[PDB]
DNA sequence: GCATCCGTGAGTAGAGGGAAGCACAATTTAACACTTTTGTCAAG
DNA sequence: CTTGACAAAAGTGTTAAATTGTGCTATACTGGGAGCCGTCACGGATGC
């Protein structure tokens, strides 16, 4: 017992009992009747129309709380012509939270429809219940229609978003997971004609004016999902994806050393510059803090014009390539 | 991990704990001074989802009558277990019984039993027994073709009820205006309607009768009953330690092996929690930490494809769950509605 | 006692394996026209 | 060491094109589906 969360579910919508068409217009006109006079009554006290229904919903609902009493006490000193709305308000708020109690039956039944597709089946009647709720403030009971005749529309959309948001690990935008079913249902269609798989270029005709193959094939490697590290390889489970895979974004004790034998072999060759001339190297190439400093920041520092830097700085550069040609000691690094 | 740690504390069983925490059953956290089946109501007592439902709201039953058949009860007339309110069904307990649609409205003029059938878009604006100034309006509808409305003062008297409904209250009647609302809670000698002229004698739900004038207050307590682990938050919260070591010191004296035996096990625990200084609260959490992503990667491969662990789809799991109810939290959702998410958010963290 | 629940069971290697559409509003991206930089060729 | 004086490069501002996010549709429709025993055998702890 309560080892199936989809059972206890079915079991608690179960116990409100199905509305009549007496009893569902008269919930419908009391809804509406509500929000017309929470309209009314900011008109008149001035507040925010938006924190005024948070008022009367808190005390419907029972049990900033500080401040919801002192709004409240407000509003219960009105006049009598005044605090009729205050008594209308009141039994609309009551009669929205019985109304949608009443429709939970239907979410489910649509919501069946929609499994397999990336969505475990108590998410799929969580989003739909969403949507029921914003039928029931934008339902009209003028119209004469019955509610399920409307509320059909938004529960079905409230589920169709969800799944293009959340059933894949990477997020593709709306727009394009509405291309994607699109290219997938035209490719089903040519295959049953063909009787083969068809190409790039056929999906493409038939998909219509701007499309090529080269468009279809870079659809197909948006459209696809990332694989799991943790998957079995080979009956023994013992091994996994993840037991293969390389990481490249270490280096290798091979190439930490390679960088240290540069570095020390590169400053034995600047010792035989001048002082001012190994410094200038050292400060135009980046090798303190790690930032390159141009002739305007080098002169800034020392002091000199950016014309004089440059003809120091390419002197020591010669004179550097003159001794590495006489031992050959600082070619293998390149 | 059996035995439990929060149940040794709490002197709860596995069964329990279940019950409460996958909000199966509530615990009682303040009674109120309500009473159940003649019984006070303790504290820390289980309730099930009728038992509670009767308790905060009340006892009430709705009988739908055939069609053309006429009920022989009136509006606001008392009725006691097993009368018959109707030829056609039985009631089940007592209360004052009420009209809930009247298929037909029979006005009787004054100058005349004029008969008059009320469409399912139409509702009556007058009560039973009522007097109706000539032009007022009786029967709305949507349409103002339709629209009924009092020829010359006359009583209104309702016929063929589409359902009586029986609920056990007390009526009030007031002359003035109501000094609360519906949706309110009140217990006896608060001033009820007229500011105090007229005042309840039983607690109950308060609930105003426009159109009849009268003030309905349906007998029910204010109790304090919660689930899930926020119910068990606050019980290891108020745990003293101190206090609960000395108790189970004394029961360590019995001369039965089987309660020593009992008694030493929960002790044990008590003893840890206190030489370690950590909280018994801290064992339900309110913030979920995050492993660093490095642990849980997601990169590519030699090819194009990219290969991700299992981590990833768990969070993305509970972080789904917990952000819709943070909008249906914001929209006034109904109690079903909320609970089955709260259960589903602790089933993701597990 | 006797019923219910829960964790445990050798090592290394290989080798295959691996299901709507639309309109409209915000929002981001790319192209392009000036404009300050900053290295330079030539003197002095 | 310095001044001049370009010439390409880097930087900035505006703006149209592309992409992304959000709301809505009115006959009536109101409690899921899948599974199926060589169900592994044996101690240890717990509840009653």
């Amino acid at each position: 017992s309560t080892s199936d969360p989809v059972r206890q579910y079915l079991h608690e919508i179960g116990q409100v009992p199905l509305l009549t068409l007496e009893e569902e217009v008269e919930l419908a006109r009391k809804v509406e009747e509500g929000m017309e006079a929470i309209k009314k009554l900011s008109e008149i006290t001035g507040l925010d129309p938006d924190l005024i229904r948070e008022v009367v919903r808190a005390k419907i609902l029972g049990s900033d709380p500080k401040t919801v009493e002192e709004i409240d006490q407000k509003l219960k000193s009105l006049p009598k012509e005044h605090k009729r709305y205050l008594h209308i308000a009141r039994e609309g708020e009551a009669a929205r939270q019985h109304l949608i109690e009443a429709n939970l039956r239907l979410v489910v039944s649509i919501a069946k429809k929609y499994t397999g597709r990336g969505l475990s089946f108590l998410d799929l009647i969580q989003e739909g219940n969403q949507g029921l709720i914003r039928a029931v403030e934008k339902f009209e009971y003028k119209r004469r229609f019955k509610f399920s005749t409307y509320a059909t529309w938004w529960i079905r959309q409230a589920i169709n978003r969800a799944i293009a948001d959340q059933a894949r690990t990477i997020r593709i935008p709306v727009h394009m997971v509405e291309t994607i079913n699109k290219l997938s249902r035209t490719a089903r269609q040519l295959q049953q004609e063909l009787g083969r798989e068809p190409t790039y270029e056929e999906i493409a005709e038939a998909m219509g004016p701007g499309w090529d193959a080269k468009r279809v094939e870079e659809t197909l490697k948006i459209a696809q999902e990332p694989v799991s590290l943790e998957t079995p390889i080979g009956d023994e489970k013992d091994s996994f994806y993840g037991d293969f895979i390389p990481d490249e974004h270490l280096p290798s004790p091979v190439d930490a050393a390679t960088q240290s034998l540069l570095s020390e072999e590169l400053e034995k060759a600047l010792s035989k510059l001048s002082e001012r001339e190994a410094m200038v190297l050292k400060l135009r190439k980046g090798l303190i803090d790690g930032r390159e400093h141009t002739l305007e920041e080098v002169g800034a520092f020392f002091g000199v014009t950016r014309e004089r830097i440059r003809q120091i700085e390419n002197k020591a550069l010669r004179k550097l390539k003159y001794h590495e040609s006489r031992t050959r000691k600082l070619r293998d690094f390149l | 991990d059996v035995p439990s740690k929060i149940g040794t504390l709490l002197d709860l069983s596995a069964t329990e704990l279940e019950q409460v925490l996958y909000f199966s059953k509530y615990i009682v956290l303040d009674p109120k001074g309500a009473i159940l089946n003649g019984v006070p109501v303790e504290k820390r007592q289980l309730l099930t989802d009728e038992e509670y439902r009767e308790l905060r709201y009340g006892k009430q039953e709705t009988y739908p009558l055939p069609p053309g058949v006429d009920a022989l009860v009136k509006d606001g007339e008392e009725v006691v277990k097993g009368q018959e309110l109707a030829p056609g069904v039985v009631s089940r307990l007592d209360g004052v019984a009420l009209y809930r649609f009247p298929r037909r409205v029979r006005v009787e003029y004054v100058k005349e039993p004029k008969d008059y059938r009320v469409q399912p878009h139409m509702n009556v604006v007058v009560p039973e027994g009522a007097r109706v100034e000539a032009g007022d309006k009786i029967v709305a509808a949507i349409d103002p073709e339709e629209e009924v409305i009092a020829e010359a003062e006359g009583v209104v008297h309702l016929h063929e009820p589409a359902s009586i409904l029986v609920v056990k209250a007390r009526v009030y009647p007031f002359e003035d205006d109501v000094e609360v609302s519906t949706g309110d809670r009140v217990a006896p000698g608060d001033v009820l309607a007229d500011g105090g002229k007229v005042k309840s004698d039983v607690y109950g739900r308060v609930e105003v009768d426009l159109v009849r004038n009268v003030v309905r207050v349906v007998e029910s307590y204010d109790i304090d009953a919660r689930m899930g682990a926020e119910a068990i938050q606050q019980l290891l919260k108020e745990l003293d330690l101190e206090a609960l070591e000395k108790e189970l010191l004394e029961e360590m004296k019995h001369p039965s092996r089987a309660r020593r035996a009992k008694a030493r096990k929960r002790l044990e625990v008590v003893r840890a929690f206190l030489d370690s200084g950590n909280r018994p609260e801290w064992m339900i959490l309110e913030a979920v930490p995050v492993l660093p992503p490095d642990l849980r990667p997601m990169v590519q491969v030699d090819g194009g494809r990219f290969a991700t662990s299992d981590l990833n789809d768990l969070y993305r799991r509970l972080i789904n769950r917990n952000n819709r109810l943070k909008k249906l939290l914001a929209q006034g959702a109904p109690e079903i509605i909320i609970r089955n998410e709260k259960r589903m958010l602790q089933e993701a963290v597990d």
